[PDB]
């Protein structure tokens, strides 16, 4: 549907015309419904729930990375996880990198504090790590699942007027989903700029903003952990440690 | 032997002394730890420990105290203090250790979520009802003080920039001008209503320019 | 006497969020630290855990020697405590957390803190890179891979149903809490300085990355 | 020696006021107290009022145990006093009303309040809306119905001189104060914030209403 | 027993020693009745 709109100036009957498509503002209402983006994640989550389904991988997620003997379940699931979120990036291949090869990782001797995921060139074929400590630590810590975070008057007017998924297990789904989100990142930078770009990332994570908005940001969908702003509890206090007279020239990420 | 006695017994005297009577230097977590580990673990001091753990939360009691319990009350913390006292002491001094059990504790940093766009639910308001509830959001930000250098009005008498302004915006239609104006102020009230997910009276818009007709008729 | 149920939940929930074993944030008062450290004086087999607590009065002294089956012991006095894996180094965020937390004055207003002082080599995360990097490609991968989306509308639709219900907010909350504690944890016991500037950099990134 | 006839009169006006049980506002002073207090100290069968009432002097001390013959006893005691139902809500007002009364400092003006601290589930209006709600719809109704609005001159007209030398004034204070202590003895009661904003909007709606 | 005899003559000490002598801290109205109590008792 279109809407007509007309100016008439008093000196004249001239009239100037213009026509705007409501389609427009339709899509930016709808955009604006919190409905419409919780629907989108959730319908992300359970289609990445779905392909785990057709891929077996019906046991919980805790419990695939708490069997020590078998790893090719881990490694189906993280390749899995990789290809979603590939998938999701770009929409025309579904099959991820036809060949790579997994490391799993159970000691700490041996393990990177805050990538569990990391990836590694062998001179002849991408190889990923997984820390299979770190995730149990993550998937098996307890969650707060009784605690609301910040509509009644609906409610009251209301109150006037089958695969078993627990809360506990879609957070577990969640939790994975944005480790190997994140590894991705990691990855596409490595791809695409180098090994020397993926090691300075690793180090600094800044260099996203910069590496992935000229090709991401107007091409692919919107990223699951920017669906919510994240930030540290008192975190200018802790961040006193460290403070610069500083002098910002080149702020590339506000 | 899981207790040292003697100076679990000394904090809890000096905090103790602190709370009753210097109601005005600084103690840690630790000491009031140790000042009630004292006081459950000595067995005269029961009463005591009793009263000031009744300040924890809003719903516990004492029953009523006799006579006999209220020296014994106050003879043991004469001992844990020479000082003549009563029971007012032992009021602000429970006063004192419930304002200090109410104290926080360290807690270690969490991720806070924030909310990335005001976004609005599924059932769509009026324009009033959207009023109401941002005027109420209004009234809770802070206002700021404007203080004018003079209460003259502003303006301008320079013939030379006045004729000089109108030649330069001389070529420029008023046809288009008004139109631009009008379409922009237009458009971005229809996104903002989009945005709201309020609903667009396009009557009122319309009687919002129907002084055109009123100036010409009159 | 008191009331043993009452100071065993406060216990409980003070020494779960201690351990970072749960992401619940509830405002601790003092007397949560009372309630615990009094429980844990009073039940026999928790005497263990309790003189350890109370070692950390003094920043001098250190951890009680004990044996083999005193650590288990004492482990599966944890366990059943929280009732949930729990190892040593859950038992030393514990001391950190607890010395941290006695040590810390009277004040008004609850003290954000990081996590600190737990597991002799202070590192750096390039260091750690290189280093557990080769430890890493020493090892031989375990499978070799040289795929299925199903759009079931059907299946979607009942799985949408099962999440429906679901606050995904605090799913959201949950998960990040997670990932950033478990991130922590990982950089305190690797003796490795934690820079939040990059933990706060990623969710910059994220918000930077949405609005383009 | 005391009068027991002026110390009963005080306590039985104070006592009124200070239950919600009537509407009569007069200036009460710290005197009404020393003399209602003492009355029920001297007065045999108020003795267990008077205990109860002298137990909310320290706020740690609640109230003693009665049983079910005491508390009867004592509520036919309060009911002699008053003259008047009377029931445990009653006596649950009065101490809250004292212990305030008592722990309020010696002051020059008198101290304005509102009825709090009555009857562990800390509610607001809303949940307290839907939950009772249903409880209601729960009930069946008990009538059906599937209008005489005579204006005989003369019966208006003895009617209006039955009604003419009552001082409407005072029927409306009474009206409205009688609406507003049972509003708030139901908000107290119910263990609901009684928000005093939305009651003196009501009357600012009706001010609004009159003047269109 | 209805009194706690010894609290109320502490009490009632002090309020008269303030009201007696120091014209010039602060007392609730529990103390006044306290006072009262133990006058009439005594």
């Amino acid at each position: 549907n279109k809407v007509r709109t007309v100016t008439e100036i008093v000196n004249s009957d001239e009239k100037i015309q213009k026509t705007y498509e409501l389609a427009e503002f339709d899509l930016k209402n709808l955009s604006s419904l919190e409905s419409y983006e919780t629907l989108k994640i959730k319908l992300a989550l359970s289609k990445y729930m779905a392909m785990l389904s057709t891929l077996e991988m019906t046991q919980p997620l805790l419990e695939i990375f708490r069997n020590k003997a078998d790893t090719r379940q881990i490694a189906a699931v993280v390749f899995s996880t990789l290809a979603f979120i590939h998938n999701r990036f770009h929409p025309l291949v579904t099959n991820f990198t036809n060949k790579m090869e997994f490391v799993v990782t159970e000691t700490n001797d041996t393990s990177i504090p805050g990538e569990p995921i990391l990836f590694t060139e062998n001179e002849g074929v991408l190889l990923c790590s997984v820390d299979r400590p770190s995730i149990v630590k993550m998937l098996s810590r307890e969650f707060d699942t009784e605690a609301l975070v910040n509509n009644c008057n609906v409610r009251i007017a209301k109150t006037f007027g089958d695969f078993s998924i627990t809360e506990v297990e879609a957070t577990q789904y969640l939790t994975l989903l944005l480790t190997v989100e994140h590894a991705y990142l990691h990855y596409y930078i490595f791809k695409n700029y180098g090994v020397f770009e993926y090691c300075k990332s690793l180090t600094d994570h800044s260099l996203f903003t910069n590496k992935l908005r000229s090709t991401m940001s107007t091409k692919t969908s919107n990223l699951l952990l920017s669906k919510f702003k994240f930030t540290i509890e008192d975190f200018d206090k802790i961040n006193s440690n460290s403070v610069t007279s500083g002098f910002n020239i080149y702020n590339f990420n506000k | 032997e899981l207790i040292n006695m003697r100076r679990y017994r000394n904090a809890a005297r000096k905090l103790i002394h602190h709370y009753s009577l210097n109601s005005t230097t600084e103690y840690k977590i630790s000491d009031v730890v140790m000042t009630m580990i004292f006081l459950l673990r000595s067995e005269k001091y029961h009463s005591l420990f009793k009263l000031l753990e009744t300040t924890f939360d809003d719903y516990t009691c004492r029953p009523q105290m006799t006579q006999v319990q209220t020296d014994t009350l106050l003879d043991a913390v004469r001992s844990l203090l020479s000082t003549t006292i009563d029971l007012t002491t032992v009021d602000i001094m429970r006063s004192s250790f419930a304002r200090c059990f109410n104290s926080p504790i360290m807690r270690y940093a969490k991720i806070v979520l924030l909310q990335n766009v005001a976004l609005q639910r599924d059932k769509r308001t009026t324009l009033e009802e959207l009023l109401i509830e941002r005027g109420e959001k209004i009234q809770m930000l802070q206002p700021q003080q404007y203080i004018n250098s003079g209460t003259e009005i502003p303006f301008c008498d320079d013939a030379e920039f006045l004729n000089r302004l109108l030649k330069h915006i001389d070529p420029y239609p008023l046809s288009r001008m008004y139109y631009n104006a009008a379409n922009t102020m237009f458009y971005t009230t229809m996104e903002n209503y989009a945005v709201s997910n309020c609903k667009f009276n396009i009557e009122d818009y319309n009687n919002i320019f129907k002084v055109m007709e009123n100036i010409r008729k009159h």
